């Protein structure tokens, strides 16, 4: 319940398949880490409440509550949570996407794929959009949307 | 079998690491959620 940023973990071993967000009550993840599946939170199941493939969001128990965005200027912080790892914090500038429908920001940051829902951050400590869908542009340089549902 | 497990605060580090690239692209989104590269 608490607020904060989780491990998604499935069930022989036990393996961390993403991150998400939990902010006012509401766990926040990206579509493919979950594909909408139910989770159980101590002897507690979350269910899916809201989902959209396109953005590759969920949210869970409530409608999406994350809206801070990028300024397009300032450093941004990437809250990554990788397997095995404790959450550490990566600062970078980000890049653009540029779309037909407007600028996207995007980190050019390449972590394990159990990282993927890991919230992107700005100088607030406002979660600005999640980690984990994106493009490879050379080589396996990996690029992240910063990737922001609507409240 | 999908649990999920409390992993920290959301919090701005100060002084924290920093690294990576600031690529402009241009991009495409398609239905299924995914980018592509466009010219």
């Amino acid at each position: 319940t608490t607020d904060g940023v989780y491990r998604v973990m499935t069930r022989l071993g036990s393996t961390q398949v993403g991150v998400g967000v939990m902010q006012e009550g509401v766990f926040h993840t990206m579509w493919h880490v979950t594909k909408g599946a139910a989770l159980r939170s101590g002897e507690g199941r979350l269910d899916p409440y809201w989902g959209d493939v396109k953005q590759d969001l969920v949210s869970y128990c409530g409608p999406w509550k994350l809206d801070a965005a990028w300024d397009g200027l300032s450093e941004v912080q990437l809250l990554a949570v990788p397997p095995g790892e404790r959450a550490k914090n990566i600062q970078t500038l980000p890049g653009i996407f540029k779309t037909k429908d407007g600028d996207i920001g995007a980190v050019a940051l390449d972590y394990p794929a159990g990282t993927s829902g890991s919230p992107i951050l700005d100088k607030s400590g406002r979660v600005i959009g999640l980690y984990g869908n994106g493009v490879v542009i050379k080589n396996g340089s990996y690029v992240s949307a910063i990737t922001q549902g609507k409240r | 079998d999908m649990y999920i497990e409390r992993a920290g605060d959301i919090t701005w580090e100060k002084d924290a690491e920093v690294t990576g690239n600031s690529p402009r692209l241009d991009v495409a989104l398609d239905e299924s959620g995914d980018f592509s590269l466009v010219e």
